[PDB]
């Protein structure tokens, strides 16, 4: 959000409108891993083995 | 009754439906529960890869 924020103030305005789709996919690409992903360790159980 | 309406469920109980609809789903088809290889999974997975494929270009398009 900062880099974003960097480039409105310094006037860019590249990701205004449809130019967002970036940042707003990468923002959902990085929640996907950090939530659900796999287990570790101690979650030995899966999909494919159970 | 049980099992009725729209009481609330869990993950294990997602997962497990999912199981019984593929392994339903191909005595349809080959009349048999064997399952030695599980070729609906593979046919799916071939189709995801081709739609993903068609966003990574798409994107690259717009990026240019």
């Amino acid at each position: 959000g900062g880099m974003v924020a960097m480039v409105f103030a310094s006037g860019s305005h590249v990701f205004g409108g449809i130019g967002s789709i970036f940042p707003l996919f990468m923002m959902v690409g990085i929640m996907m891993m950090m939530f659900r992903g796999m287990g570790g360790g101690q979650q030995q159980m899966s999909r494919p083995k159970l | 009754g049980s099992g009725y309406g729209l009481g609330l469920s869990t993950r294990t109980q997602v997962t497990g439906y999912q199981f019984l609809a593929r392994r339903t789903a191909m005595a349809l088809t080959r009349w048999r529960v064997r399952m030695e290889i599980e070729p609906g999974r593979r046919q799916t997975l071939a189709v995801v890869a081709s739609v993903s494929a068609a966003l990574v270009i798409c994107l690259g398009a717009l990026l240019w």
